[PDB]
């Protein structure tokens, strides 16, 4: 049991103070440390996960002045690989908590990289990944959504409107919240509210059809 | 981190004139 707690907790105790930062050794050591903790965030024992959670948090707090863009590249890579659900969640909400710290010269390429991730994470059936994405979208879009174009936004809105028919109340809540927020943090808010109303009325407008209770509840 | 770190060249000095 405890051996991997001693390993990650001593890796956390070390890397906050090792060597000089921005060196060619420290970039590698920090990559391996994030890879190790995000893996330990999905290990099969309770106190191991709680210690991995406080190891990621202490290391981000310690290195924000100096390695913020590398921390966000490591968290993004764990989102990109779409793995086990606690491993994905442990990266996703942390990336969303850091999203305001990216410099304006770095928002556009993260917008382009995250839409393939958000549109894969909305296709995950597990409700805890969805409750995490429901928190992440209103923070991600408030940090990147003015850097999107209209076709990129319409791809996100389509990916969440597809979920309004779901049997899970949580999936419908995640979609209903995400779609309105994606519009709200666009460069074109009044147009996107108009487009989203045309979709939402359009989904119930042929009022004689056998619409499902699930789709009505989402809309 | 910063643009002196990224450009790999030094910060200046504080002095009166």
């Amino acid at each position: 049991k405890k051996d991997r707690v001693n390993h990650c907790l001593t890796i956390c105790e070390n890397i906050v103070a090792q060597s000089v930062r921005n060196s060619p050794e420290f970039q590698k050591l920090l990559g391996i440390a994030m890879e190790l903790f995000l893996l330990c965030s999905d290990d099969a024992e309770s106190d191991v996960r709680m210690v991995a959670d406080e190891c990621l948090n202490k290391v981000i707090k310690a290195l924000m002045d100096s390695n913020l863009p590398r921390l966000q590249l490591e968290l993004y890579k764990e989102i990109k690989k779409n793995g086990a659900p606690r491993s994905l969640r442990a990266a996703l909400w942390r990336f969303a908590e850091l999203a305001h710290l990216v410099r304006p010269q770095k928002c556009r390429p993260y917008l382009v990289n995250l839409l393939p991730c958000l549109t894969r994470t909305s296709k995950r059936p597990e409700e805890s990944v969805q409750e995490t994405l429901a928190a992440a979208v209103p923070k991600i879009m408030a940090s990147f959504g003015n850097f999107a174009n209209d076709n990129e936004i319409k791809v996100l809105l389509k990916a969440f409107i597809a979920n309004l028919k779901s049997s899970s109340p949580t999936i419908r809540r995640t979609a209903a919240g995400s779609a309105v927020s994606i519009c709200q943090h666009s460069r074109r808010t009044q147009y996107f509210y108009s487009w989203l109303l045309n979709v939402l009325l359009g989904l119930l407008v042929p009022v004689e059809d056998e619409h499902s209770t699930l789709l009505i509840l989402g809309v | 981190x910063d643009i002196w770190c990224e450009t790999n060249k030094q910060t200046g000095i504080l002095v009166l004139c």
